[PDB]
């Protein structure tokens, strides 16, 4: 069985830069290696076959090479249309194997999040539950710490985060953090706050509200 | 006009059976190989099975042998993946692809297969009310299975919208929020409606978001 | 036309697709 060990699992690069993804096979696969591009929500598209041949429509900035067991895909200058996940593949013989993928994300300057907090809707409380939503909108880099405080007590094990894919225009991220409680548990406190720390903020930003105001 | 269109996915009980199909256009399936490749949510591509419709020969990944069967019918220019003894681990998007040998030179857009004993359930949609840019949205809460779609003002509102990827709750139901920012001078006059669609449960909701 | 196409034969077909 052939293993295909692809590296790195993710990378950030600016537009115009050179990016290098490598795939290391466990044994000789001769030149029977392909590379694929997958954009979020879409089918993969073939970019390279037999280590170094460019497929239909693939611009001259993608290139592939082999040295024994190592396979490399290079983009000479990252263009915005090149943000995607990349996969190596051996078609030497079955079982067929793909590498784990490489997510290429573009580099950008630091942008602090704008923070918004949303108390639970009155219709949700009538249903029996309460969701408090903290929104961090349009920031970079993706790393960011969101911390919930209720009655100024740090919370744990009751909030879930979701992050958008990098945006195509401004190339930033947005994040939601959602605290969900039963209606009884929600009315047992007064003040709900989310504190946000991020590279772009000189000090952590807190958004809070008092449950009955 | 080369096309590959998968169908037959959906929500299926564990231990059950499902038959996927892949209709091909713009080429004869007996001129190439056909491949089934799956992608579990948030994970990489994993080969499932391949067939030469011309020779009828087949090959399979270890983890599906015996319980999956790939076949093809050249007179329908269509291939199939009969999946049996389904497990939670088989939940994934299943792509059909063509190419010589095991190269895959064209891929369809795939079909979502969800293997779960949980029942379908439509979301409840709650406003995220705004409080000079303002943020507002809707919480699309407690649905199963994936996917839902969210638009704003029937697709007329597109700039500044963020629809977050869904997250599994501890209860086994999904939830997500969709937000939009807009300068605040509009908050009393412009109407903001989020249109939510959950095809698996035949649920359609349009919720007005007011401050 | 089968699964067991040699790597050179796979090359040839994709090469001929690229040309056309
Ligand atoms: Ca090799
Ligand atoms: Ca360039
Ligand atoms: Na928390
Ligand atoms: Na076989
Ligand atoms: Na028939
Ligand atoms: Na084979």
């Amino acid at each position: 069985d052939i293993q295909m060990t692809q590296s790195p699992s993710s990378l950030s690069a600016s537009v115009g830069d050179r990016v290098t993804i490598t795939c290391r096979a466990s044994q000789s696969v001769s030149s029977a290696v392909a590379w694929y591009q997958q954009k979020p929500g879409k089918a993969p598209k073939l970019l390279i076959y037999s280590a170094s041949s460019l497929y239909s429509g693939v611009p001259s900035r993608f290139s592939g090479s082999r040295s024994g067991t190592d396979f490399t895909l290079t983009i000479s200058s990252l263009q915005p249309e090149d943000f995607a996940t990349y996969y190596c593949q051996q078609y030497y013989y079955a079982p067929i194997t793909f590498g784990q993928g490489t997510k290429v994300e573009i580099k950008r300057t630091v942008a602090a999040p704008s923070v918004f907090i949303f108390p639970p809707s009155d219709s949700q409380l009538k249903s029996g539950t309460a969701s408090v939503v903290c929104l961090l909108n349009n920031f970079y880099p993706r790393e960011a710490k969101v911390q919930w405080k209720v009655d100024n007590a740090l919370q744990s094990g009751n909030s879930q985060e979701s992050v958008t894919e990098q945006d195509s225009k401004d190339s930033t991220y947005s994040l939601s953090s959602t605290l969900t409680l039963s209606k009884a548990d929600y009315e047992k406190h007064k003040v709900y706050a989310c504190e946000v720390t991020h590279q772009g903020l000189s000090s952590p930003v807190t958004k809070s509200f008092n449950r009955g105001e | 006009e080369v096309q590959l269109v998968e169908s037959g996915g959906g929500l299926v009980q564990p231990g059950g059976s499902l038959r996927l199909s892949c209709a091909a256009s713009g080429f004869n399936i007996s001129s190439s190989s056909i491949h089934w490749v799956r992608q579990a949510p948030g994970k990489g591509l994993e080969w499932v099975a391949s067939i030469s419709p011309y020779y009828s020969s087949t090959s399979y990944a270890d983890s599906v042998k015996g319980r999956f069967t790939i076949s093809a019918d050249t007179s329908k220019n269509t291939a199939y993946l009969q999946m049996n003894s389904l497990r939670a681990e088989d939940t994934a998007v299943y792509y059909c692809a063509r190419g010589p040998g095991y190269a895959m030179d064209y891929w369809g857009q795939g079909t979502l297969v969800t293997v779960s004993s949980a029942s379908t359930k439509g979301p409840s949609v709650f406003p995220l009310a705004p409080s000079g840019t303002a943020a507002l949205g809707c919480l699309v809460k407690d649905y199963f299975p994936e996917p839902v779609t969210v638009s704003w003002n029937s697709g007329a509102l597109t700039s500044g919208v963020h629809t977050f990827p869904a997250v599994l709750q501890s209860s086994g139901l999904y939830s997500l929020s969709s937000v939009v920012t807009v300068p605040s001078s509009s908050l009393g006059t412009q109407t903001y409606i989020c249109n939510v669609n959950h095809k698996p449960s035949n649920t359609k909701v349009d919720k007005k978001v007011e401050p | 036309r089968g699964l067991d196409l040699s790597e050179e034969e796979v090359k040839k077909i994709l090469d001929e697709i690229v040309k056309d």
